[PDB]
């Protein structure tokens, strides 16, 4: 059953919230190898674990930065939710610990790279290559507000295709548990949804307009609202007119139409319903849901693996030093980190 | 077409969180 399921794994998710694992590692205990990705103020390196001889892929966060930035709120909140989930399509947090300089989460390295590297690159996804991974968010996100979770920045570079063909969600930066609504900006701006950008306090909602975003974005090759600038793209997607590719089936269409919803009271994933009008819809129709969640299902495509620590799927970045410190920053701000 | 507008506008690579 899907109640006796998630009521288990609000429980587990529950018992790990409350208590937070905390100091699982240090710096000195892995090599690091090279960098998988870079943001504003975060950095990704795939590092070697000393004594198992894994692979990881460790988060960077310069504690500074992050104060500068505002971000300290959501960073605990990020590391807290992520050291507490456990779902299929969710990247593992093996350790996590924070130095003088820095805090850091070793996540499982999921060697396929970014969705969004092989979205560039192949142009587009077919139907049943978007709706196979599509399958994958929609199942995350059913676990993920069953514990009261807002993931809030579903975008392809956020997602990692592991070497099965599946998808692992990464960047739980925004990753917040909350009842009722809230009120900050933030997300990616192809990826907010209207009232994001119209500063109405929102919820969970926000998630299933972005996977409307996210679904177009693989079946066409572009966003829904793209421009230049940031403000540009928000004028687009408060205005509520969405073109359609002329390949785009008329079941594709349709879901898309209400997801990306403007009226709250029609966007699919937030009607009495909640996610059985997406699981039930057309577009949905060949999906196996049960399948899916247990890996059964064949893959579109398996990335090239050449090795162990093998970053072939990912591009490269300039490396930089590691801050260091000889005083601790920031103790009070990241105690519970 | 669509898709040769959007190749060529600045936001084809890696977007970064806003906050
Ligand atoms: N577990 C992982 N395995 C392999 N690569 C990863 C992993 N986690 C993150 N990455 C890569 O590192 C990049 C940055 O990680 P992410 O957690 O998205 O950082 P961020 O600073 O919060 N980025 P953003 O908020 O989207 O601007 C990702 O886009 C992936 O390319
Ligand atoms: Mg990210
Ligand atoms: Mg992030």
């Amino acid at each position: 059953s899907v109640k006796e399921f998630l009521a288990k794994a609000k429980e587990d998710f529950l018992k790990k919230w409350e208590t937070p694992s905390q100091n699982t590692a240090q710096l000195d205990q892995f090599d690091r190898i090279k960098t998988l990705g870079t943001g504003s103020f975060g950095r990704v390196m795939l590092v070697k674990h000393k004594e198992s001889g894994n692979h990881y892929a460790m988060k960077i966060l310069d504690k500074q930065k992050v104060v500068k930035l505002k971000q300290i709120e959501h960073t605990l909140n990020e590391k807290r939710i992520l050291q507490a989930v456990n779902f299929p399509f969710l990247v593992k947090l093996e350790f996590s610990f924070k130095d003088n300089s820095n805090l850091y989460m070793v996540m499982e390295y999921v060697a396929g790279g970014e969705m969004f590297s092989h979205l560039r690159r192949i142009g587009r996804f077919s139907e049943p290559h978007a709706r196979f991974y599509a399958a994958q968010i929609v199942l995350t996100f059913e676990y993920l507000h069953s514990l009261d979770l807002i993931y809030r920045d579903l975008k392809p570079e956020n997602l990692l295709i592991d070497q099965q063909g599946y998808i692992q969600v990464t960047d739980f930066g925004f990753a917040k548990r909350v009842k009722g609504r809230t009120w900050t900006l933030c997300g990616t701006p192809e990826y907010l949804a209207p009232e994001i950008i119209l500063s109405k306090g929102y919820n969970k909602a926000v998630d299933w307009w972005a996977l409307g975003v996210l679904i177009y974005e693989m079946a066409a090759g572009y966003p829904p609202f793209f421009a230049d600038q940031p403000i540009q793209i928000y004028e687009k997607i408060v205005s509520g007119k969405v073109r359609f590719p002329s390949h785009f089936s008329s079941d594709l269409k349709d879901l898309l139409r209400n997801l990306l919803q403007v009226d709250l009271t029609k966007r699919f994933g937030n009607l009495k319903n909640g996610v059985n009008d997406i699981k039930n819809h057309k577009w949905f129709a060949t999906t196996d849901w049960i399948a899916i969640y247990q890996r059964k299902v064949e893959a579109p495509f398996i990335p090239k693996f050449k090795g162990p620590g093998d970053t072939s799927n990912f591009d490269d970045y300039e490396e930089e030093e590691i801050a260091v410190s000889i005083n601790e920053k920031c103790g009070k701000e990241f105690t519970e980190f | 077409t669509t898709y040769a507008d959007f190749i060529a506008s600045g936001r084809t690579g890696r977007r970064n969180a806003i906050h």
